[PDB]
Parts: C-alpha cells; sequence; structure tokens
RNA sequence: AGGACCGAACCGACUAAUGUUGAAAAAUUAGCGGAUGACUUGUGGCUGGGGGUGAAAGGCCAAUCAAACCGGGAGAUAGCU
RNA sequence: GCUCGCCGGAAGACCAAGGGUUCCUGUCCAACGUUAAUCGGGGCAGGGUGAGUCGACCCCUAAGGCGAGGCCGAAAGGCGUAGUCGAUGGGAAACAGGUUAAUAUUCCUGUACUUGGUGUUACUGCGAAGGGGGGACGGAGAAGGCUAUGUUGGCCGGGCGACGGUUGUCCCGGUUUAAGCGUGUAGGCUGGUUUUCCAGGCAAAUCCGGAAAAUCAAGGCUGAGGCGUGAUGACGAGGCACUACGGUGCUGAAGCAACAAAUGCCCUGCUUCCAGGAAAAGCCUCUAAGCAUCAGGUAACAUCAAAUCGUACCCCAAACCGACACAGGUGGUCAGGUAGAGAAUACCAAGGCGCUUGAGAGAACUCGGGUGAAGGAACUAGGCAAAAUGGUGCCGUAACUUCGGGAGAAGGCACGCUGAUAUGUAGGUGAGGUCCCUCGCGGAUGGAGCUGAAAUCAGUCGAAGAUACCAGCUGGCUGCAACUGUUUAUUAAAAACACAGCACUGUGCAAACACGAAAGUGGACGUAUACGGUGUGACGCCUGCCCGGUGCCGGAAGGUUAAUU
C-alpha cells in the first residue's frame, strides 16, 4: 500500500511510503547471508569513481537464485521478504528436498504458492523454463542474456519483457527501455513481471530519507569555480556554456554507445 | 629443564635495602638481582641448588635504569630483573 | 585550541617506522641517505 | 510518530565589550543556534600535489594553499633597487 | 596548630592515550621557579613497580595492508590467488580484608575459581583444515520487577552543654560485610517424546533441513534480584596499655526494620518501525580419511603446570598537545545530602584547593559591577549596549493556514506559613492472624506499621510568597530563501551551497561513466521503477512566441577531401 503522511512536521509533510504488510517482520533466513562491504565509490586506487555515494544504513546480502537451475524439484514459496539490496522483495522457497532458496518476488506471489524450473515446467508467474518452451507474446522478468549464466535483464521493481519473436536459435524482446533485443532461444526467463510496481509511488519527503539510502549532495558545476568544472564561475549567476560533464564532455544529446561486438543483437533502439 | 653451567650464572647479587630485610624478617622472602633473561623456574632451581634451601616461590619484576643529563648529553643506567624468592617456613641460609 | 600534533606510537611506527621504510624502494633510499649522513638514530624506536 | 518543541552534557559560533608587545599566533566574559539526527565522538584504515578531498567558500590537505612540504637542477633569470 | 574563604556532574576520584622516574626518603639552593625561598615536578644520592584468574602476548577475524606462484607494466614498479597480517570488536578463570615512606584484585590473611599435562578408578565410539548449530548483532518506544544508593525508625556507644531553656517526642556518631557455593524467583522464549522415509547441507552423518505416522499435555531453555551460606570470620565508634608524641600493641558495642529509589540490572528482553541492522574463532553437535581388546571420549579423587612483558607517578593536567609551572585543547568510568523537573542552579559532604611577587594608598583615566531625581530612544547608521520578560496550574487567545499549525499567540487569576476536614487525606507499600495447596522464593483473605502529593475552608506575617540562584520580552507591515541541514578553521552564516520534488539527456550490462600506458577496480554482487551527467529547487496556479546565430541530433545524393596506389 502507497501511505501519505500527516504534516505533524516539516520533513514530514511530503513523505509517501510504500507500506507493504506481505512482507517477513524481522531478520532474513541466515543461512543464504552475506557480508556486504561499503565502497563509497572509490575503487583499488582508493579514488572516488562514482560520486554521491557514502553514508546510508549498513545492509547485509542475500544470495538470491537469477540462474534457476534447480529443475524438476517443486518448490513453495514460505515468505515474502524485504531485501535492502534491491528494488523488488524477494521469495523464501522450500524445496520438496528440503533446500531453501531466495528468488526475486514476482507480481501476485504469496505464501502457499508452488513454482519449479526445468523444460517442462508449467506455464505460471514464477516459474523459469529456456524461452525456446515459452510462448511468443508472454510477460517474463529475470531474463538471462547468455544461456545459464543467470538473469541479468528485467530484475528491477515492477519490469519485464515481451517475447515479441521466435526465429531460428533466437528470441527477439521487447525490454522494459523499448529496445528491441536479440537473445538465444535456450536463455531461461520467469514468467510474469517482478513485483513491487508501486515503488515509483513513493516521495522520500526530505534531504535525510536519500542520505539512509547512502545517496551524498550533488553540487551543480554552476555552483563552483572554473578549476572545478567547465561549468564555472560567473559575476552573479552567469552560464553561457555548452552544458558537459566535470570532465568536458557534451551532457544532453551525445551518444556515448561503442559497441560494435554486441551491435548485432540489438533490433530497434529505444526511443 | 636446567643446567649447572645455566644455574651459576643466573644469581647475580642480593639487593640490599629496607623492603629487602623487612621481607626477609616478616615473610622469609630473600631479594635478588638475577640475570635479565631469567625465568622463575631458573631462578627456584638456582637457589635449590646453590643456596640449599627450599623455594615455596618466585615473583619476578623488571627495574627501568634511571636516566642522567650531563649537560647537553644523557647516559644511562641498565635495566635489571628483581626477583623476590619465597623460602619455605623452615629458614636457614 | 586543538593543535597539529595529537600522538600515536602506533601511527608513528606505521607511518614512519624501520619496517616502513624497509617495506618500499624509496623508504630503503631514506635509511641509505640517513646512514650517509651518519645519523645516531636512523628512525624513531623502542 | 517526527531531519517535532523547550532545555544541560555534547556539537556549533549570531552580537557586543575586553584583549591586540594578549592569559591565548583567533581566546575570555555576558548573551546566542543545534541538541534522536543529513547528529556527535574515540581507535584504526584509505585517497597525495595539476593530485586528493570539497552540502562549492578556491574551502581544506600539520599555525600564510589560484597549486603543500623537503632535497635537487641552482650561483634560474633580474635591461630593476 | 586554630580560624576564614573557594570547587564539589568538580577545581573530587579512577581509566585510556601521551609522557617517562616527574613517584618515596634523605640532603643541597648556584641556575630553573616571573618575588624570598629553609620549599619544589629544580641539583645530587639512595630507595620503590612482586599476578594462573588485571592488561599485553596468545586464539579469532573487520576495514585495510602484505602477498608463493600468477596477471600486467621501458626499468623502477602496479594489481592480485592460495595464504598471511591487522582491533577500535569475539574468545578460560579472584574476591573481601590487612599491610609499605613509596606496589598491590600482584605481598599477607581468609575464602575461591579456570584450563591443560600426568596418574588411579568406573563407564564408553573416538576421530577435521569439513557439515550443521551457535557465537551473531538496527532504531525507537513502553513499564513492570529489582539492586546501587538514600531517608526515617529501631538498636548500640557517647553526651547533659561558655548565654534563657535542654533526662526528653532531646543531641552526636555508627549500624559495613565480597567473589564463590546452594536455592531457580519477578519475568522472557518455546509445544514435548518416539519411529519410518528422503532428488538438499561439494564426500559422509546417528547432526541440520524436508516428508509421514504414533503418543503425552507437561517438557525444556534463558533469567535480575532475594534468601541461605561464605562469616566460628573480617570491618567497626570507642576503651586499655606503651609512645622517639610521628604513632604502635591489645581489646572491641550495635551491625536490624520500614519506606523511597536510578540513567545501573533483568533487558542480546518485550512492543513497534523501516533505513532492514559485522566477520571469524572459542563453544555444542555430526560424521570423512583413520584407529578399531589400542588410542581417544565422560566423571570422581589425587598430583603437577599456567611462562614472558606491563604494573611507580601525572592523566580533562604545572608531568600529555600548545616555545612557558601558558585563563586554550584532550576519549571513557563513578554520581552522597537539602532545595529542584533535572547531570540546570544555589548551599554543603567525602575529597581537593586559596590559583608562587607582596605591602600600602583610596587622584585623573581605563576595566568589571551596584544604585539613581525628572524625562523616556530625544541617543545612534541602527535601541549597539543596557534595562526588561522569565516558573507551575487553571481560565482564555486574532488574522491567516498546507488544517499540523499560527500558540507559551495576546491577556487574566492563584501561589508563603498555620490549623481544620484528616492529631497525615487521595494514593503507594504492606506485617501479624485465619484458610487453601500440585508445600513454594506459592495463592487467597486481612489490614497493623510505614510513606504521602493535591484541594477547600478558616486564620496569620511582610512593602513584596514563581521572594534567592535559576528563568520566554510581546505585537503589527514588508523583501528573500519552502523547511531541518551546509559554508569561507583565523574579518562574510547569508538571500550563498545542499535539500525533497521536477525536467532534459546518456546508458541493454564486459552499461554509460570514473581511477588506471596496462592488469585490475569502482558503477554493482546493481540491470532501464536501474545507474551516470546537466539544469531547476517544497507546495499552489502555471511555464507563451522564436531553430536566423552558436551548440547538439539525424541524413545520404552531389561538391571538396588523408594516408595509400
Ligand atoms: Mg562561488
Ligand atoms: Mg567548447
Ligand atoms: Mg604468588
Ligand atoms: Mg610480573
Ligand atoms: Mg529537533
Ligand atoms: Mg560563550
Ligand atoms: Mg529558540
Ligand atoms: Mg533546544
Ligand atoms: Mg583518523
Ligand atoms: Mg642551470
Ligand atoms: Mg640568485
Ligand atoms: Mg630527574
Ligand atoms: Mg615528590
Ligand atoms: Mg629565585
Ligand atoms: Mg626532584
Ligand atoms: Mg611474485
Ligand atoms: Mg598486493
Ligand atoms: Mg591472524
Ligand atoms: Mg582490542
Ligand atoms: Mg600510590
Ligand atoms: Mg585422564
Ligand atoms: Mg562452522
Ligand atoms: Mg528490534
Ligand atoms: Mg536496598
Ligand atoms: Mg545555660
Ligand atoms: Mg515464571
Ligand atoms: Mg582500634
Ligand atoms: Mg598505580
Ligand atoms: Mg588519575
Ligand atoms: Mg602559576
Ligand atoms: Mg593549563
Ligand atoms: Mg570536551
Ligand atoms: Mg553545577
Ligand atoms: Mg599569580
Ligand atoms: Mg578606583
Ligand atoms: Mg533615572
Ligand atoms: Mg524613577
Ligand atoms: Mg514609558
Ligand atoms: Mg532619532
Ligand atoms: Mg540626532
Ligand atoms: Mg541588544
Ligand atoms: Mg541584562
Ligand atoms: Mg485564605
Ligand atoms: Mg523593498
Ligand atoms: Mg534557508
Ligand atoms: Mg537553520
Ligand atoms: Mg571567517
Ligand atoms: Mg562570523
Ligand atoms: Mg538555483
Ligand atoms: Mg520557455
Ligand atoms: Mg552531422
Amino acid at each position: 500500500a502507497v501511505v501519505k503522511c500527516k504534516p505533524t512536521s516539516p520533513g514530514r509533510r511530503h513523505v509517501v511510503k510504500v507500506v507493504n504488510p506481505e512482507l517477513h517482520k524481522g531478520k532474513p533466513f541466515a543461512p543464504l547471508l552475506e557480508k556486504n562491504s561499503k565502497s563509497g565509490g572509490r575503487n583499488n586506487n582508493g579514488r572516488i569513481t562514482t560520486r554521491h555515494i557514502g553514508g546510508g544504513h549498513k545492509q547485509a546480502y542475500r544470495i538470491v537464485d537469477f540462474k534457476r537451475n534447480k529443475d524438476g524439484i517443486p518448490a513453495v514459496v514460505e515468505r515474502l521478504e524485504y531485501d535492502p539490496n534491491r528494488s523488488a522483495n524477494i521469495a523464501l522457497v522450500l524445496y520438496k528436498d528440503g533446500e531453501r532458496r531466495y528468488i526475486l518476488a514476482p507480481k501476485g506471489l504469496k505464501a502457499g504458492d508452488q513454482i519449479q524450473s526445468g523444460v517442462d515446467a508449467a506455464i505460471k508467474p514464477g516459474n523459469t523454463l529456456p524461452m525456446r518452451n515459452i510462448p511468443v507474446g508472454s510477460t517474463v522478468h529475470n531474463v538471462e542474456m547468455k544461456p545459464g549464466k543467470g538473469g541479468q535483464l528485467a530484475r528491477s521493481a515492477g519490469t519485464y519483457v515481451q517475447i515479441v519473436a521466435r526465429d531460428g536459435a533466437y528470441v527477439t524482446l521487447r525490454l522494459r527501455s523499448g529496445e528491441m533485443r536479440k537473445v538465444e532461444a535456450d536463455c531461461r526467463a520467469t514468467l510474469g513481471e517482478v513485483g513491487n510496481a508501486e515503488h515509483m509511488l513513493r516521495v522520500l519527503g526530505k534531504a535525510g530519507a536519500a542520505r539512509w539510502r547512502g545517496v551524498r549532495p550533488t553540487v551543480r558545476g554552476t555552483a563552483m569555480n572554473p578549476v572545478d568544472h567547465p561549468h564555472g564561475g560567473g559575476e552573479g549567476r552567469n552560464f553561457g556554456k555548452h552544458p558537459v560533464t566535470p570532465w568536458g564532455v557534451q551532457t544532453k544529446g551525445k551518444k556515448t554507445r561503442s559497441n560494435k561486438r554486441t551491435d548485432k543483437f540489438i533490433v530497434r533502439r529505444r526511443s | 629443564m636446567i643446567r649447572e653451567e645455566r644455574l651459576l650464572k643466573v644469581l647475580r647479587a642480593p639487593h640490599v635495602s629496607e623492603k629487602a630485610s623487612t621481607a626477609m624478617e616478616k615473610s622469609n622472602t630473600i631479594v635478588l638481582k638475577v640475570a635479565k633473561d631469567a625465568t622463575k623456574a631458573e631462578i627456584k632451581a638456582a637457589v635449590q641448588k646453590l643456596f640449599e634451601v627450599e623455594v615455596e616461590v618466585v615473583n619476578t619484576l623488571v627495574v627501568k635504569g634511571k636516566v642522567k643529563r650531563h649537560g647537553q648529553r644523557i647516559g644511562r643506567r641498565s635495566d635489571w630483573k628483581k626477583a623476590y624468592v619465597t623460602l619455605k617456613e623452615g629458614q636457614n641460609l | 585550541m586543538k593543535r597539529t600534533f595529537q600522538p600515536s606510537v602506533l601511527k608513528r611506527n606505521r607511518s614512519h617506522g624501520f619496517r616502513a621504510r624497509m617495506a618500499t624502494k624509496n623508504g630503503r633510499q631514506v635509511l641509505a641517505r640517513r646512514r650517509a649522513k651518519g645519523r645516531a638514530r636512523l628512525t624513531v624506536s623502542k
């Protein structure tokens, strides 16, 4: 549910929370947890490579099954959980052999639902199979780019892909960006859409809320001195520059894709 | 565990003072200067063989040598090991 | 007020100690220059 | 419940007087703002000089940073005093 | 030595860091000490730091470092795998009293506890670098049970008062006791046992996970404190002897209850929220290779071992960072009385101090204060500075508003003390006695004793009862920025920066982008509801026209056009 807050204080007036009562209260499933190391957007040279990353709540990593290789063995959804590592929710699934795994929670999946993977699996939400065995026109998510590599496309909350065509050893997908992309039919995909579509309806309401998410402030280039950014100084508010990145490269309009190796798979670019 | 050559080099001197005299009269403890590297086991064995008395317990501390200034240049006395060797009720020497 | 020198022996030794000098080529060059100068103390030690 | 309210510690630094060969190379006193948070603090770590870091003031990077400090080229050059 | 004054959430005490003998004793006074100095953190000499259980080392990992081979790079080198290091975090065990001129949880006295080796004895499936469990985790809030601690009474010892009274409903002081061991409470969590089967836990498992039956409603786990023991003891005002008059030896009363009560403990709990909250070992258990009358495992008793280094002293400062015995700076712990909401503030206790030039005088003028006739902003750039307001309760409170606010708006009334209701009330706490019982640290009944605000009525003192310290000035119009935040350490705190929100634009993942001649890495263990860049800046009502110029995006026919030939 999407909930508005009463204006009992100024940083609370514009807050719009996504509150999901279906999600597990408390701690996750400990065996599927790994430690997460915060970067501050710094690399192995200790330099900031990506700006505006730092602080924010400590998070544990949940091992998510993007491969969905446990074929023939059915599984039941035990509970839906909150995962701090992604926009989407995850599901704790129990296999008939006693194994537990985490999966991305599709739209509509609830506790008690039965899922399965493999070439023979039923066409239902939460089921994974190679796209050669999923009908054309189907709405899928957690789509593999290479067979057996694991799900790489349509993983974010509310996202999905539509198999628009199948010809030869390849399928044509309408990606969430609007791009028409070819991927080989032997790549797996999960039926349904990623759940939690109400995610985009949230309104942080205050500065502190982006800070808890590890987002540090953005300083406008125009708010700097010539030495720091091509968007320089000026006596009073001045611009008169062709808008660029801090590194003097044309922001707004210049295409930065340069991958001749993967061009063959793009059928139609996004608009 | 021991060797006579080692035990003969481990005890260096009796240490004299008011504290050392009172430790003997009140607690039957002898205060000694022992080799810097001497262990409590070595001091126990050396006192038993050379002084022919029974040892109850050995307590040890390291004394830091005092520094004296001679104008612009400093001098430093040596650090040494002190042993509080408690002998059993039956006292001799 | 708060001055620039805030002591810590661990940070002193890690930053400027003998082993830290020995760890890099340029630090072994510091020791070599100081030895050629005839320095009494090559590094701050115990 | 809250980057909620009043207010010590704690963090800060709006006004004035004093001090200005100072008690102090930035303070003292009376008042002042924040005080569950984008809070504050200890210990240790990482980023290095056309480089870092910067809620951006050319700020800060060991008491003078529009290019630190030390050693060297070095007796730079000085149609100037 | 007797007074006087100051601090007392510190100006006391204890840690860490940092220092390094400054510590204690004797002796000396040149220089050091802003003065004298017989004194000193100064000179000289001697003395002083005692550990199985306090810390380090040690075992274990975090960020991060290093890194055999390796990958990469003119050389130097960069990165990184197995690994190996690295606390600020995890991992065995000791307390009370006494003692020194100076150490003490280290010595001594009393009483304990931990983990190993060895031996004996009884019982026995033991075995890891592996599996599983556990360790092992956030914020906020609630309020119950406690203890630390205090207050009063009782008890015991002492007192009978320099000046009216003081044998009493009087005065003063003490009334302290640990770890450990036994009991398993208030309270928290969870159904328990057995059998069979199994695509999971890299191999195996009797363990974990999963499945299916059977049976019992009570089973276990966690747990403050209390009570008992420890303690036949220690401590204890004082008494009695000796005193080098500094002290020393001997002796030693009472040692209880009620009430109040933490921010400490139960509580790593409970409730609740979103921002969703280390690791690894010790530990418990399970098996593999293996050993299978052995070894090994479990228990009782005995015995041995537990090394090494630190330990003095200063520590919110005269010993550390500040050139100084410098109004500065410096992390953690403890928290007595009265008043008080309080860790504010005032006065005090314990404890520590009067700040290392003093003596006079009582001019101008400077600094810091107190009071001020009449006037009351006339001052000035400007009410700068002052002065003023200031508490609790109740009554009451406008425009406007995003319905929260505005609001403590504004303004008003009450306020001490004494008595009565009631020799102390409402409430809190709760003993005896009686009764039940799956007999306990149990339940019900019962109300003694203790503690105890507030109200009304009546009276009373003063000029004044929130009497001191402490402690909002209030209101109206208007510019700017929504807001809380941030900033020019050291002349600018703002209207500047940031901000939630909005938009443009790039980016299909070996992403764009960024640090790197590279390898590697960040972005991200993310995947277009995502990530980067740019601008605008809550919200409301909205955001028109212009593509000539400059920038960008798309186009392929023609013209021009590089190396090359
Ligand atoms: Mg500027
Ligand atoms: Mg340009
Ligand atoms: Mg001993
Ligand atoms: Mg020792
Ligand atoms: Mg607040
Ligand atoms: Mg002040
Ligand atoms: Mg205010
Ligand atoms: Mg406040
Ligand atoms: Mg630091
Ligand atoms: Mg030259
Ligand atoms: Mg010259
Ligand atoms: Mg000295
Ligand atoms: Mg002294
Ligand atoms: Mg003098
Ligand atoms: Mg001296
Ligand atoms: Mg190598
Ligand atoms: Mg390396
Ligand atoms: Mg290690
Ligand atoms: Mg540590
Ligand atoms: Mg002492
Ligand atoms: Mg044995
Ligand atoms: Mg394990
Ligand atoms: Mg919680
Ligand atoms: Mg009590
Ligand atoms: Mg009289
Ligand atoms: Mg119970
Ligand atoms: Mg006595
Ligand atoms: Mg000490
Ligand atoms: Mg101290
Ligand atoms: Mg002084
Ligand atoms: Mg000082
Ligand atoms: Mg402080
Ligand atoms: Mg105070
Ligand atoms: Mg003085
Ligand atoms: Mg005067
Ligand atoms: Mg007047
Ligand atoms: Mg008047
Ligand atoms: Mg008037
Ligand atoms: Mg005027
Ligand atoms: Mg005038
Ligand atoms: Mg004023
Ligand atoms: Mg005033
Ligand atoms: Mg009246
Ligand atoms: Mg105007
Ligand atoms: Mg503002
Ligand atoms: Mg503000
Ligand atoms: Mg300034
Ligand atoms: Mg200022
Ligand atoms: Mg702007
Ligand atoms: Mg326009
Ligand atoms: Mg073009």
